[PDB]
């Protein structure tokens, strides 16, 4: 499969903003969207797991969502933190093959 | 735990290179591992992944053949032949599933070992 | 002055984490049941007792993964399986063009494949994934009828029990008793739709990690027994195929349709009037819709039931703004949302019928859409009211007085 | 002892001094029969504790050692009176240790005084 | 174990030890369940006596054998000539005069030894 | 469980007596049928072990000891038993050396320390 | 001063307590019918907490687990042989045929008929002896003989020995230790290691393995038997070369030998160079306690089970020459052992009572340690070393040469300069 995401979305502080995760394949109805984080030239740490859940350590900032066939990965309370780019990928089951996003580049 | 990571290094065109990852604080119980890289200014391109377990494998398709992920008990190694100059990225591993084997989600990574051309 | 007194003999305890069997009535390790269990109750007791931080949930996980791997690993690997398989479409009936008829060179032989258990590739096509999966098949003497067990502790530990019928979860409930042998506990893998297991008398209730939260699922049972009369109209045939004989299925009995689902409207939509009276509770319109999408696993309500493997999108009920279903079954199937290792589920033949319960529902906020996908939250359902307990008789407390 | 849970110290002390067919009988009966014992184990236990502070199996014992402000205290009335004390050790829970020391030193320098004298 | 049982009371006193350390005192299924009954015996005797131990530990002994308190008897419960209770006033009847003032010693005793403490 | 408790005490052999004395303190703290057969041998040795204890528990309670660990009596020591000073008898010698030389007159001193304790509590 | 009593000090005193067997799980789940009773498995955790500044007197020919453990071997045995069934009526006069169908064997066996209530069987010269073509077992009347039972095998299984609470076992770890006397090191645990019930003659078949050592209750003494252990395995291969065949006959159900598919001796083959090397060990072994001039003779005479190497593999029992490996002689400065084989044997010297060995089809193979061995000094040119053994109670001495029982007292009392109150 293939995927595509916007190559940046920016936002002041406080805002409410919305990365889509398009690229939308035949089989991407299935194959659940994770969402991943990293700090440029730093090891990229998870965010969301199964469309919608969230590891313990994380932040309950960030929030996942599903429609249709795109994703989307919702953020509130942006800060100066949120400097780092965010790529999402999807889990093929049927050829047993991750397929990541282009990546995405939060601007406050 | 951790993903204890090799170091950098310095390879030719159609040259090996040959990483590594060891489970710092488990065993391979029954997660598996796979290896992402990074091209400089890129995101991230998947490689391979293996299940210590049943000794499955894979790839992107993409590295046709070209890369082979072995299990030792310990650790895993990841090879690469016929490099060209689109293959120098920073190659990173991490384990997928947390205990039980369940989930997809590859949440430990290892430092990020680069490899150059 | 204030000196301290040791107090032999204290009723405190301070919970923590043990073994616990794995009783039943009839899947080796298992003991019978004990003849006459003792619940004293307990008058004047309260205690913070939770259900989401449950250290017996992941023990039971533990336990039901490693009882499918034990009886799963001696059987005739599928690796063989992997090579280049003939196949074409059937068209003998359509009343529907998922089955092929497969025809495979062997040490030639003929069989029928399901589209979910082969893949596309690139015209004459191969399953799923056998060359990167250590496929597996099931004997045929199992089954996979889901048997009670029960959770007893062992000799020193005593399993409280939660008793106020209105019990949000977590937060204490001062009807707390010894129940040292559990009650029946059915290990059913379902998605969507909790089939057996217990059901609130009062009204409807709500549980979850925390509600405002939109990530942690909301597990609901609510009051009284919805049936699901749902069949599998196929009289299918299995025979034979010798490499270590796994099972396939020849040809099929004359007609061919969907395993139709039958949910009784009437029942289901009283049903959720009084849940929504309740998700209301914590003015805004609630609305259910289907789910969103990742894997039939979970977007369906992948049940099994009759020794197969269902996969019934409930797309067809929870599509209301506030019957029927075409059910397709799979052949090849990862339980445990596993990577690499699958099984086989060999063919069952003639027809199979079955019907007990929707007890319970899975729900993810956005209530609105479900999708549980993760067994753990099932048992913990189950084993909402029980927490193993160590008992400490010693006690310290300061009193009046100065020994010597 | 577990029937009296629920009650105050006050109320507790004085309650504390008076305190195949075949197949299912016989592997229950082992069970019911393995917990027997380790009652009378976790006795003993218990009674090797009292000893060395200088109760061995005295029920309400007493001790010279005093009651400093550093552990969690409050009038004694109210302890005595109106609180559970179920609940009492979740306060002098991660204090238990510690205190126990006290409780060992206190016996061990009373027979040093009493071996001298 | 009885010994002497009918003696003058001077003779048990002497004899209470009892030799010290006298004192205590389907085929696969047909063999369990009998393993059973004896296992469920002696257990009953040690849970028996560790009671009589833990009686006798309310109590100023706690597993003294002969032991001295501090109650005076009170001169009411059918009393009679000191000599006459170590001459002829055999043990067995002696509890037979006594029987219901037991359970007023058990009671007088408890509240000695907790007025001592 | 009390069958580790035994070798426990077993565990310093060598060590001095002095030695002994404070890690005393330290101290001081079908497969089913087939299943079912094992429970009763593993329960049955565990309650004789118990038995154990608490025979040589009731015979440390008949001397002046109660349930004590390192128990005194006023019962004086004879020259007769080994004279030698109380210097060395504590540090170049072991427990197993002292008692083989004492395994001549154990039974004396039980019956020594019968008496001992019974005449204290008469004339109390 | 005073006396003061201390529960819980080490003490020790020699004494026999009745000991347990032990097992293991998976070892005890691969039990098909009875090859050997349950047993507690033993939880793998050696406790083998090595003690320092310790000795104790071990010893090894006044030891109490051989006579316990080997009574427990001959009570678990009579077990194995209860439930079958005997073979009282079984003999009549037969009509035995020096039959040689195929010769390697040399006419061992015989085409024996019997006029039951008329077929055919086969027996060796051994189980079978003329009388007056008539001819009888060698004790059925005026003797006793019990068929084990065909569902059943004979393949050792180890077993481990726990005392009970209050007794240790103080196992010796001294690499130089010939059996008497104290030892150095000596670990207390509670479950020994992996005993064997082996079951032979001279040459010790898989067992424990020692340098070699040489253990004795006297060597001045000629009479009793001399223990070598080796240091290093002689692995001896040793086949039956005929399929046998097994009709059951309803007379109970005997278990005649039918007629064998294609006629091989049975045979033991040992490496002679390894042999060679492993004896020359032995000789400046024994030279320790002895230049001079050393000889090896076959054994002297006595008993089938004695004169030959007897011992069991796969369920059947083979009698076999040692001519081929104690015939040299040794001054300061492969080997095919021809065999027999017995079905009606009466194992442990006992008259009358004797088990008629069921048959075992196929050719028969296998495979074993020769770790020890048992020596009888001769009664100054030289010291003859024949092979003796006989009493099966020695091949459990190469075992338990190294452990004993001694009961723990955690009272003791001491003069102690303090005073009660
Ligand atoms: C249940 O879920 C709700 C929401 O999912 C949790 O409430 C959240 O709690 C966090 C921690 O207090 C709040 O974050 C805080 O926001 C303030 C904004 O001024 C900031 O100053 C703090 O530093 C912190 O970032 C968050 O706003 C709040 N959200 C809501 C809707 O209340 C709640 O904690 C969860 N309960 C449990 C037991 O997990
Ligand atoms: C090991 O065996 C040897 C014999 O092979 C033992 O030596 C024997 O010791 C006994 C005494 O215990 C001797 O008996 C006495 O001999 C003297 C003369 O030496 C005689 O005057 C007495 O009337 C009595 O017969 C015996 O002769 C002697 N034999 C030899 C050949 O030395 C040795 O004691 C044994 N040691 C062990 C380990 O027990
Ligand atoms: C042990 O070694 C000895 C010699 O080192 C072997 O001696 C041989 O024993 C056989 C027994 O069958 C003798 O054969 C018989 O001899 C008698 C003599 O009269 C004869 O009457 C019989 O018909 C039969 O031939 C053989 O002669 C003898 N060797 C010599 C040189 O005389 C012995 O076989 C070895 N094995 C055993 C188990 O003893
Ligand atoms: C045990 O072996 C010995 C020799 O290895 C056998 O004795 C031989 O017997 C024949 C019979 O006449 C003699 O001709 C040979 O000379 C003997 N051997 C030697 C070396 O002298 C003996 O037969 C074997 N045992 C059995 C039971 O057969
Ligand atoms: C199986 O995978 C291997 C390794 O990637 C590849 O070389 C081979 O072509 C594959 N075979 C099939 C039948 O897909
Ligand atoms: C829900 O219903 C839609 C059709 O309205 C269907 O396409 C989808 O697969 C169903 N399930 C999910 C997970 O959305
Ligand atoms: C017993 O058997 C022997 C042969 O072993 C035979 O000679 C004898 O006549 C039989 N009868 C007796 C005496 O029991």
């Amino acid at each position: 499969s293939a995927l595509t995401q916007p190559p940046s979305v920016s936002g002041a502080p406080g805002e409410r903003v919305t990365i889509s995760c398009s690229g939308s394949g035949s089989n991407f109805e299935y194959s659940f969207v994770y969402w991943y984080q990293q700090v440029p030239g730093m090891a990229p740490k998870l965010l969301i797991y199964d469309n919608y859940k969230r590891p313990s350590g994380v932040s309950d900032r960030f929030s996942g969502s599903r429609s249709g066939t795109s994703a989307s990965l919702t953020i509130t309370g942006l800060q100066t933190e949120d400097e780092s780019d965010y790529y999402c990928q999807s889990y093929d089951s049927s050829l047993t093959y991750w397929v990541f996003g282009g990546g995405t580049r939060l601007t406050v | 735990v951790q993903l204890v990571q090799s170091g950098a290094e310095v390879k030719k065109p159609g040259a090996s290179v040959k990483v590594s990852c060891k489970a710092s604080g488990f065993t391979f119980g029954r997660y598996s591992f796979t290896w992402v890289r990074q091209a400089p200014g890129q995101g991230l391109e998947w490689v391979g992944v293996i299940v210590p377990l049943v000794g499955v494998t894979n790839s992107a398709k993409k590295f046709q053949g070209r890369v082979t992920i072995t299990a030792d008990t310990n650790t895993v190694y990841m090879d690469l032949s016929s490099l060209r100059s689109e293959d120098t990225a920073v190659y990173y591993c991490a384990r997928v599933g947390d205990r039980f084997g369940s989930g997809y989600a590859m949440d430990v990574w290892g430092r990020g070992a680069l490899v150059t051309v | 002055n204030l000196w301290v007194t040791v107090y032999y003999g204290v009723p405190v305890w301070k919970d923590a984490e043990t073994t616990l069997f794995c009783a039943s009535d009839a899947t080796h390790a298992c003991v019978p049941t004990d003849p006459n269990p003792q619940e004293i109750h307990l008058e004047n007791v309260t205690e913070e007792f939770n259900m989401w931080k449950n250290n017996m949930v992941e023990q039971m996980h533990t336990d039901i993964i490693s009882l499918w791997d034990q009886s799963l690993k001696p059987c005739v690997k599928l690796t063989p399986l992997c090579v280049t398989l003939q196949c074409t479409n059937v068209t003998n009936n359509i009343t529907r063009g998922e089955l092929k008829n497969c025809s495979f060179n062997m040490t030639k032989v003929y069989s029928l494949f399901y589209r979910l258990d082969v893949v596309q590739i690139n015209k004459e096509y191969r399953l799923i994934n056998c060359n990167t999966s250590a496929i597996t098949q099931a004997c045929p003497k199992v089954s996979f009828e889901p048997i009670p067990i029960h959770y007893c502790a062992p000799a020193g530990f005593a399993i409280l029990k939660c008793k106020d019928k209105k019990f949000n979860g977590t937060g204490p409930c001062p009807s707390v008793s010894t129940v040292q042998c559990t009650h029946g506990i059915k290990p059913v893998v379902s998605t969507q739709l909790l089939l057996n297991g217990s059901l609130a008398e009062e009204e409807v209730m709500i549980r979850s990690e925390n509600i405002t939260n939109n990530a942690k699922n909301i597990l609901v049972q609510f009051n009284t027994p919805v049936q699901i009369n749902c069949t599998r109209p196929n009289n299918n045939t299995r025979k034979s195929i010798r490499i270590q004989a796994f099972y396939a299925t020849g040809d099929i009995i004359g007609d061919i349709r969907q395993a139709h689902c039958n949910v009784s409207k009437a029942t289901w939509n009283e049903t959720l009037g009084k849940v929504v009276k309740q998700l209301r509770k914590h003015n805004t319109i609630i609305r259910f819709a289907n789910s969103s999408g990742g894997d039939l696993e979970v977007t369906t309500h992948s049940f099994n039931c009759g020794g197969e493997f269902f996969y019934c999108n409930t797309s067809g009920l929870f599509n209301s703004t506030w019957i029927t279903l075409p059910c397709r079954i799979k052949q090849i199937i990862n339980m445990w949302q596993r990577i690499g290792q699958a099984m086989y589920a060999p063919p069952i033949q003639g027809v199979i019928r079955c019907v007990s319960n929707i007890t319970g529902l899975i729900l993810t906020r956005d209530t609105f859409r479900p999708g549980g996908g993760d067994m753990r939250d099932n048992w913990r359902s189950e084993l909402y009211k029980y927490k193993v307990v160590k008992i400490e008789p010693l006690g310290v407390a300061p009193t009046r007085c100065k020994r010597r | 002892f577990l029937g009296a849970a629920g009650s105050t110290m006050g109320a507790a002390s004085m309650t504390l001094t008076v305190q195949q067919h075949l197949l299912k009988l016989t592997v229950w009966g082992i069970k019911q029969l393995q917990a027997r014992v380790l009652a009378v184990e976790r006795y003993l236990r218990d009674q090797q504790l009292l000893g060395i502070w200088g109760c061995s199996g005295k029920l309400i014992c007493c001790t010279n050692v005093p009651w400093n402000s550093s552990w969690s205290n409050r009038n004694l009335s109210e302890i005595w009176d109106n609180m559970t004390w179920l609940q009492w050790d979740k306060e002098i829970s991660n204090y238990t240790q510690i205190i126990y020391g006290l409780l060992e030193e206190s016996q061990n320098q009373q027979e040093k005084n009493e071996q001298d004298l």
